[PDB]
Order: C-alpha cells, then structure tokens, then sequence
RNA sequence: UUUAGAAGGAGAAGUCAUUUAAUAAGGCCACUGUUAAAAAGUGUACCGCCGGAUAGGCGG
C-alpha cells in the first residue's frame, strides 16, 4: 500500500427519502390528514387557520458498511479497508455511531427552524410495519447523545447490525407530528435559483404539496461529530464533514492532521492504530459516502 | 454598570437573528416595559463589514445590580433553552458599547404616508439613497403589540457610555 | 521576430473604451452616484453595447488605480466612499472599459449586486 | 548593487542605419543612451553609475512598408538644406538612411548609495530630456526597481551569440555570418563596436579639441532573441562595455 | 557625450467586354459515466406624530 487510489468512493450507507408535509388536528391525528399547499406571492407556507398541527413523513433504508464500497481500482487497498472494518467491528458493532443517529431522529434535528418553539413534537419509527412507541423529542437537547434509553438502545442495534452486514437492508419509515398555532408559518427547504431575473423565493414542492430535500434530512442526521479536537471550546455536535466544515461557522474544525483524508491516509498507508475517537469518525464518513481518491 | 450575558447557541441550525427577534427580543422588551426602562442592551460580537450583523451574543445592561437581578432572566427564557443560554453571573463593567435606534428608518415611504396624509423626482431619489444608506446596519423585526405593525428597528453602535434608554433598550 | 511586428490589432488593444452616457448630466445621479433607481437599465445596456465582443485578457487589461478612485471622490468632495456604497465601471475593465473617472459610477451594494449580475449573464463570466 | 527596469518606453524614429545593416540599431546607441542617463544623473549628483544594460523588445515598426514580394521598402524624410557649397538650392542631396519605430523596455545595473524610488523619480525626471538612437522617447509605461526574473514583463531581450557565429561554416567571416543566418533563421546581426583604423591622437576638426581622437571602423557580430520567461541568469542578457587595446566592444559577460 | 546634430514627398485620373463545371459512388463494426452535497443570506418592510418644510427629528 502507497497512496489513495484513481478511483475511490462509498455510496450512502444511511439513505434518506424526500419528505412529505401533511396537516392534521392534533386531537385523532392518528386517523386524519390533509395535504399542505404552497401559496404563491416570495412563495410561503401556512396551516390553513384550523388544524394547528403539521405532519411529516419520510424513510429511512440503511445499507451494510462492507457492501456499500462503490469504486475501487486498487484490490489491495479494498482488502485493507475491509479488514478494517471487519476489526472495527470487532471492536464494537457500529452501536455507538447508530445510537447517535437514532438520537438524532429523536431529537427532531431534521425539523430545523419548525422545532423552534413549537408545543409539543410527537416522533414514531416504524420498521417491518412494527410501531414503536412515541418519542416525546422535547425531552432530548440538542447538545448531548443519550445512550440509555431502550426505544432508541433497540432502534440502534437494529441499525448497528444492519451497518456490520448480520442484515441486507433495514427499512426506517419516520413520522413526526409537531402542534403549532392554527396559522402559525411552516418553513419548507427552498430551491436554488440559477441567476434567473426570477430571484424571489420558491420553495421545493413534492408530489405538490410542500416538501423538504432529502440533504437537509440526510444532513441533520449526520450531526453527531463531537470528537473534533477542540470540541471543549464549543461543545457543539457539527455535521460529519471530510473538513468537518460547518455552514454557520467558517471556520472548519478538522483542517490538517485531524482530517479525513489524513487520518486515512496514517490508519491505512501506515498501517497506524489511532484513538477510537478519530475511528468513529472515520467510519462515520464511510458510512456517509463521498469521492476519496488520489488528489 | 452591571451586565449580564445572553449566548445564542451555536450549531442548532437557526440563523441567531431569528432567535434574537423572535424570543430574546420580545423578552427582553417585555421586562423593559414590565420595569420601567431601566436597562440598555449591547451586543459584544457586533461588526459593520458590509453589513452589519449582531452577532450570535447579547448582554442586557443597568446602572443596578438588584434591579437586573430582579428581571432573573434565566426563568423567562426558561422554555427556550435548547438554544439560548443564560449566563448565570452578574457582572460590573467598565468596558461596554451602548447602541442607539437610527435617526431615520423609512423616508421613503414615510413621505410617501405624509403626502397621502397632506413625490419630486430628486426629493424621492435622495430620500431613496438616504434608505439604502440606513438599511446596510444591523436590523430586528419587531411586532409591536400595542398597535400590531410590523417592522424593522435598524440599530447603530455610539461611544456614548451614558443616558436614557428606549423601551427596547436603545439609548435615546 | 515576425510576430513582434506592430498592427492595428496590437494597437486597438492598448486603446480603451468609455461609456457615452455623462454622470453630470443624468437626471437621478448627483455626485457622481446613482441616486435614482429608474437608470438601471441605461447603465446595464451601456455596458452591454460597449462591452460585445472587446474581450482583453488580464495581461492586457487596465489595472483599477486607487489613484482614480480617490481622483473621482475628489471631483465630488468625498473623503471616502459612502457608507453603503461601491465605485463600478460602467464598461467593465476586462471588456474594453478604461479605469477612468470617465467611466466610474457609484452604486448601492444591491444596485451594484443587480448591475454586475446582469453583465456576467451577458458576457458569460 | 541592483536593477532599474524602464518599461515600455515607445521611441519614434530611431536611426535604423548602418554600413552593413538596416534595422535594430548599433548596441552602441542603446549603451550610449544609458552612459547618458548616467552623466545627466550625476550632474544632478545623485551619483549613480550604470554598469550594463540589457535590452527587451516589445514591439517594432521599420518605416517602410513591404512589397508585394515580402521586402521592405525603406521610408526618408524630405531633406532639408544640407549645409555645404549646395546649401542655398531648395532642393538637397538625399543620402543613405532608414528610421525603425520601437516599443522597448531597458533593464539597467545600478551602482549607488541610494538606489531606491527616490532615484527612480529623478531618472523619470531625468529620461524627459533625453533621445535613445536619435529617436525621440514618446512615452512610457512606467520606472521601477526591481528583484527577481519573474518581475519584468513578459517580452523578448536581445543576447549575444558568438558561439554560432564561430561555429558556423569555415570560409570567411562574411560567409560564416551568411551561413549561420542561413541555417538559424532567428539569429539577427548587429553592429557591436568598432576597431581603431588609427593610433589615438588629437587631430583638426574634432567635436572636443581635448579628447583623445582615432578614426574607426564599425564591428559586427551575430545575436539572438530569448524570451524573458525562459531567461535563467538576470546575467546572461547584460550588455556592458568593454575594450582591448584598440577594440570598442560591447559584450555579454 | 548614443553612425551625435537637421528635414513638407506632392498635385491628377473610366479597368472594362464575353462565357455549360460537369459524369459515378455502402462509412460501417464494439462499448457500464459514476460516487457526494442545509440555498441559503432575518429577500423586504409597517402606521402615525413634530417640523412651511423637500431640510431635520420622533413614537410605537
């Protein structure tokens, strides 16, 4: 082994569905939805003054790490990477990074701007048509991953042998009830605009109704790097990056030694051990996919 | 003056000015009005640039230790803790920048309500760049709950250290 | 050598361009800045029909001189450019305009964003 | 020690003429030119001392135009009266001549205490009142210093090949010129120096009656052109004087 | 201090007349485009009052 490959690159490990805006009354939301409109002129979005609670829909599939490896031109480095996930798993099964993922579907990240102030958000997870029982999300913070908690513990090792290939797939189906004043604003992911004279807001519609992208979603989930060396500066989880870039902060936290492709570089090339930290993090990006090849 | 300190939390994927205008705002407007006008507010973080911007950061201010204890800001703001954290200390400063309300906010469509109350081409014109000139500041939408409009309150820094403030805590 | 041989394309290449249109005669500018939004169009196609085709590479472009800025602020008695402000040429330097006070204009940050938006859809920057 | 670039200056009607050769003048006048910017500093006192110089072209315009067949036709002012037993008749003898219009940039090696951009402004307050070949310095992009090859501006300086010269086909000089030229289409000649024709001595008639006086013959020689992004030694392109006991050189060392 | 120093190139003008480019033709065979992305940026303001006020200030 020498260098990174021609051609390297990981399919998504953790796919995520576009999802579907729904509008219920909170009282039997279980038995009742109506489709949410876009209205026209900047484009906004409304609950129509009689509901006071959104819905959203959307699905989870989850892939095992070891198949999910796309490209490779280099058979002796697919080998190597595969032993190393294989000791990986031997040192624990992927648990740890799933529990922080179904953490983040039950704290209700992926809502963005619609968790903020809202009564109360209502999260269920179904997978094979079981129905497990419903996350109250407000008691979550955004700032700390509970490891405890037996909905979320079984929801984890589900995933967690999905990712270590004792499992072909694993279809999540999440739903999310989230009750708000009768015509308070909902906020869909908006469009790019490419320098068309149109430069006013549009927000992204699905199947009509309004929707939000499968990034946002995907991105949300993925918030849980909280090993970044200086993470007691800001004790903040940030979205798995290659540079652990963030979108609010320019400042990237993983320039240099702590980065993807150097941390890869020294746990392959070098055949080095480094802190499990650092190899929760690797993985994590595995598990995210991305083009890795020689510069 | 004594001071306490507000941090919007970063990375929970809000824009801090929505936080500021829609929870901490209000808030802290709410206590001014509840305590008679006794309190400033500053924002450490605030840089012009381009445009200016708060910052993620706000500290409310008084010439009283006790009356700010009073306002115990930790238990209003209680519900919206995921994402605003209250300092818990109280603390005397030399060192602070008072902000004030910019002198002028809208002459554009204020004269334009002033002649359908009572535009000249460059009348219009100047006022239209005496607008733009005022909205590259620092700005928070407010809704007024004594009469329901809405609008921008556009905020400039001062050295001046001392005077009476405005019900949102702008020195008048 | 052959190619070092002076013609009129090596010469038209060092003579630069400037609008027609005059910052101290437009009704909506004053002090050399665009005080009226309803110019927009006038300053936008000025820098399209100058611009078509008078593409100069960088090594041949007009340098943007401090010394012009600071010339042009004088003629109107700024110290400085306006809180809010940026000073643009009205024939872009890198097709054909001079950095001249001749071709400056000033602008609002959102004209100005509108100006140089419309420009590189037209000239495919 | 350091270097002084004059970029870009434009000269109209330098004097293309030589016994033997129609175009880039003597290197004698470009080095003249710089021995005179020297002389005019210094008698301002700022007591700098230019000790080579090195030549870039950037462009290039012969007065003529080119015939059908591709040569050049060389272009004349109409004379006016030549003195002499002729000199009242209204029209005048015409004589050999042909005038080149360049664009060229001159690096020069400075000697001084005080080289820096004071010195500069006294040379562009200086270069004014001066002419280089007999030509007349129209305009200039600007006077700098400057430090590395990647500073000066993308052109083509003239260097000295005797290498090829030697080396070229045995017969006779004027057929090793002839043959080398004939085999390396981008070498050009020009007029280097001259050769004493006569001992030194004073004789009458001289522009000084006190500066010792020979008669001399122009020498000629074969050069080339290098680009300046492939130059390697800032050396390899400065032209300096020398001289060898009767010989006038200019000379790449 | 440079093959140094100097230069008015000029006036005027009928290019015209005429014309068959045609005849003929296999472009074909094979193929993995591919992994990964917060659309943000509070887009934006409002309605009155004082002031002859276009000037210049105000509350919400």
């Amino acid at each position: 082994l020498k260098s990174r490959p021609e051609n390297l690159s990981f399919a998504r490990c953790l796919n995520t569905t576009e999802a579907k805006f729904w509008q219920t009354d909170f009282l039997k939301r279980h038995t009742f939805k109506l489709p949410l409109l876009i209205t026209d002129k900047s484009q906004s979005c409304t609950l129509s003054t009689e509901c006071d609670t959104l819905r959203i829909d959307f699905g989870i599939k989850v892939l095992p790490v070891k198949e999910s490896m796309y490209s490779c031109s280099d058979y002796n480095y697919r080998t190597a990477i595969y032993q190393k996930i294989d000791e990986y798993i031997a040192e624990d099964g992927f648990l740890t990074l799933a529990k922080r993922y179904v953490n983040n579907i039950a704290n209700a990240r992926f809502l963005w701007r619609n968790r903020k102030g809202a009564e109360i958000i209502e999260t269920i997870v179904t997978i094979e048509d079981k129905e497990y029982p419903s996350f109250n999300s407000k008691s979550f913070n955004l700032d700390t991953f509970v490891e405890d908690n037996a909905t979320i513990n079984e929801i984890a090792q589900q995933i967690a042998d999905t990712f270590a290939g004792k499992r072909e797939y694993l279809n999540i189906y999440v739903t999310c009830f989230v009750k708000i004043g009768c015509a308070m604003e909902v906020y869909p992911s908006q469009e790019m605009t490419f320098d068309d004279d149109d430069k006013g807001k549009k927000l992204f519609k699905f199947e009509g109704s309004a929707g939000m992208h499968s990034q946002k979603i995907n991105n949300a989930l993925r918030t849980i790097d909280t090993w970044y060396p200086d993470y007691t500066t800001y004790e903040f989880p940030i979205p798995v990056e290659n540079y652990g870039a963030a979108r609010s902060i320019g400042i990237p936290f993983r320039p240099d030694t702590k980065s993807f492709y150097k941390l890869i570089d020294r746990m392959i090339l070098k055949n080095e051990d480094l802190p499990i930290e650092d190899k929760h993090y690797v993985m994590a990006i595995l598990i995210r996919g991305g083009m890795f090849s020689k510069k | 003056m004594f001071s306490q300190i507000l941090i919007i939390k970063p990375g929970t994927g809000i824009s801090p000015n929505i936080i500021i205008s829609e929870d901490i705002f209000p808030v802290l407007h709410s206590l001014f009005v509840e305590h008679d006008k006794k309190f400033g507010i500053t924002f450490p973080a605030y840089s012009f640039d381009k445009k200016g911007h708060l910052g993620n950061i706000i500290e409310v201010l008084s010439e009283d230790k006790e009356a700010l204890a009073s306002l115990c800001l930790e238990e209003h703001l209680a519900e919206v803790t995921d994402y605003v954290k209250v300092k818990k200390e109280i603390t005397f400063t030399d060192d602070y920048v008072l902000f004030k309300r910019i002198r002028e906010e809208n002459q554009y469509e204020t004269t334009a309500r002033r002649m359908r109350k009572r535009l000249g081409r460059p009348l219009e014109m100047h006022i239209k760049k005496k607008n733009q000139q005022i909205f590259c500041h620092a700005y928070i939408k407010v809704k007024s709950a004594s009469t329901g409009q809405s609008y921008n309150i556009f905020l400039a820094p001062t050295d001046i250290k001392h005077g009476s403030f405005s019900a949102y805590g702008l020195l008048r | 050598p052959k190619f070092l041989e002076k013609n009129l394309a090596k010469a038209l290449d060092k003579e630069y361009l400037l609008p027609d249109i005059n910052i101290d005669e437009l009704e909506g500018v004053d002090n050399g800045c665009l005080i009226d939004e309803a110019l927009l169009p006038l300053i936008i196609d000025e820098g399209k029909r100058k611009g078509e085709g008078n593409y100069r590479p960088r090594h041949l472009r007009d340098e943007r001189k401090e010394e012009t800025v600071q010339a042009f602020l004088d003629k109107y008695g700024y110290c400085n450019i306006p809180v809010g402000y940026e000073v643009h040429h009205i024939v872009p330097l890198s097709q054909g305009g001079a950095d001249s006070i001749k071709n400056m204009i000033m602008l609002s940050i959102e004209h100005h964003e509108r100006v140089t938006e419309a420009h590189a859809s037209y000239f495919k920057w | 020690k350091g270097y002084i670039l004059l970029e870009k200056v434009n000269i109209e009607n330098a004097n293309a003429f030589n016994n033997i050769i129609v175009g880039i003048p003597a290197i004698t006048s470009f080095l003249g030119f710089a021995r005179a910017l020297e002389r005019k500093l210094n008698a301002k006192e700022i007591a700098i001392r230019i000790n080579g110089v090195g030549l870039e072209f950037h462009e290039y315009e012969l007065k003529g135009y080119k015939n059908k067949r591709g040569q050049y036709v060389t272009s004349c002012p109409l004379p006016g009266s030549i003195p002499g037993q002729n000199e009242k008749k209204l029209d005048a003898h015409i004589m050999n001549q042909a005038y080149i219009d360049l664009n060229m940039s001159f690096l020069l090696e400075v000697e001084g205490p005080h080289v820096d951009m004071s010195t500069c402004k006294s040379i562009k307050s200086t270069m004014e009142t001066l002419r280089i070949a007999g030509g007349i310095i129209r305009n200039y992009k600007k006077i700098r210093l400057i430090d590395t090859l990647a500073d000066i501006p993308y052109g083509y300086f003239l260097t000295l090949r005797q290498d090829n010269l030697n080396d070229a086909a045995g017969d006779d000089m004027l057929d090793k010129m002839i043959h080398a030229l004939q085999q390396e289409d981008t070498l050009v000649p020009i007029a280097v120096g001259f050769k004493a024709l006569s001992e030194v001595g004073h004789v009458e008639g001289q522009r000084d009656p006190e500066k010792d006086h020979c008669f001399v013959e122009s020498i000629f020689s074969l050069g080339g052109f290098e680009c300046s992004k492939i130059l390697e030694d800032i050396n390899s392109c400065l032209w300096r004087y020398k001289t060898e006991e009767g010989l006038y050189l200019c000379t790449i060392i």
